[PDB]
């Protein structure tokens, strides 16, 4: 029931900026702080940014403090983190995690414990490159009565990361498996989705891969069919 | 300025066994440590803070140990559905430094994969290309080879691999391969075949189809 989403993300050349969001619905959002953390994709995960319950902003990692400002409004539920000045040392998933210490009585003044971090929020992709970003082209992976018969979509050259795939607009989820994409010679990413169905049903089902990337404001519905 | 340094880096063990990842603080940190577990796609979870005491909802299998400068984090029945990466961290202070990581996986009974072909599409030939998939489907262990062969002409390097992280469902990995060549080079050719040898195969086996038939 307490989650945390994350908005923002994309391509942004290195030297420039971007702002991420992060809102929350579920818990008491004005006693608990929140950190800002990444992961870069052959790197553990890394502390980011930290902000009080109220207002103190107790921590940025070393490489960032200067170039980032994390920043929060207890009227709207909402963290947000601008980046500044930004290199591809920056180029990670980030994610805005509520910190597991709630508040209590006053008394003294807020107190600012830190027992770091409980509940994650998604994430959202933040990619800092020259390179220009591409939409992705959506190609059918078709079969060939009985047996078990196996559907695709592919999902080429396109930049950056993230994509999306559904089938059946969400309805079909079981034997879906979307591959990791993968980094061509062009520099481009490439995907496959594959779904296991049986083969009787290739002449009743509709099947229907629903890609989404974000970056370029892509979204393709292609029906796949022998 | 404290260090975290987790072993072992990879892990890999049969359901139910007993599985053991070991987080070290460069110095004394009492008992200020979390243990995060990251699924597969997923975002990191809580597991364990205090060192011992493990989140609401976590089962009994998972217990922590330790204290000081040496953690444990222990599996006593280990679940496909643990399969994952686990880091720990010491909280309390900045910059809530984490360990590199743990990979665990599921050792398995080995299964042979379904092995599937699929024929470039229509509208890609159109713009000048030809991928030609192969799809390794639900096998164990992961190692696996993929030969792609051209009119009986062995292909290497000019394709391209991605194998799934392990389903949790069957502790079965899937691969797909991909072969990119020119429509003008696809045209040329008739036979496109992927042949797979992997432990569950006897023998390796081919899927083949002819251009235009």
């Amino acid at each position: 029931e307490v989650q945390l989403v994350e908005s923002g993300g994309g391509v942004v050349q290195p030297g420039r900026s971007l702002r991420l969001s992060c809102g929350v619905s579920g818990f008491t959002f004005s006693n608990y702080a929140i950190h800002w953390v990444r992961q870069a994709p052959g790197k553990r995960l890394e502390w980011v940014a930290l902000i009080s319950y109220d207002g103190k902003k107790q921590y940025y990692l070393d490489s960032v403090k200067g170039r980032f400002t994390i920043s929060r409004d207890n009227s709207k539920d909402m963290v947000y983190l601008q980046m500044n000045s930004l290199k591809a040392e920056d180029t990670a998933i980030y994610y805005c995690a509520r910190d597991r210490a709630r508040s209590t009585g006053y008394f003294g003044g807020i107190y600012y414990y830190y027992y770091g971090m409980d509940v994650w929020g998604q994430g959202t992709t933040v990619t800092v490159s020259g390179a220009s970003t591409k939409g992705p082209s959506v190609f059918p992976l078709a079969p060939s009565s009985g047996g078990t018969a196996a559907l695709g979509c592919l999902v080429k050259d396109y930049f950056p990361e993230p994509v999306t795939v559904s089938w059946n607009s969400g309805a079909l989820t079981s034997g879906v498996h979307t591959f990791p994409a993968v980094l061509q010679s062009s520099g481009l990413y490439s995907l496959s989705s594959v779904v296991t169905v049986p083969s009787s049903s290739l002449g009743t089902q509709t099947y229907i891969c629903n890609v989404n990337h974000k970056p370029s404001n892509t979204k393709v519905d292609k029906r796949v069919e022998p | 300025d404290i260090q975290m340094t987790q072993s072992p880096s990879s892990l890999s063990a049969s359901v139910g066994d007993r599985v053991t990842i070991t987080c070290q603080a460069s110095q004394d940190i009492d008992n200020y440590l979390n243990w995060y577990q990251q699924k597969p796609g997923k975002a990191p979870k809580l597991l364990i803070y205090d060192a011992s005491n493990l989140e609401t909802g976590v089962p009994s299998r998972f217990s922590g140990s330790g204290s000081g400068t040496s953690f444990t984090l222990t599996i006593s029945s280990l679940q496909p559905e643990d399969i994952g990466t686990y880091y720990c961290q010491k909280y309390g202070s900045v910059p809530f430094p984490f360990g590199q990581g743990t990979k665990l996986e599921i050792k398995r009974t080995v299964a042979a994969p379904s092995v599937f072909i699929f024929p470039p599409s229509d509208e890609q030939l159109k713009s000048g290309t030809a991928s030609v998939v192969c799809l390794l489907n639900n096998f164990y262990p992961r190692e696996a080879k993929v030969q792609w062969k051209v009119d009986n002409a062995l292909q290497s390097g000019n394709s391209q691999e991605s194998v799934t992280e392990q389903d949790s469902k069957d502790s079965t990995y899937s691969l797909s391969s991909t072969l990119t060549l020119s429509k003008a080079d696809y045209e040329k050719h008739k036979v496109y075949a992927c042949e797979v040898t992997h432990q569950g195969l006897s023998s390796p086996v081919t899927k083949s189809f002819n251009r235009g038939e």
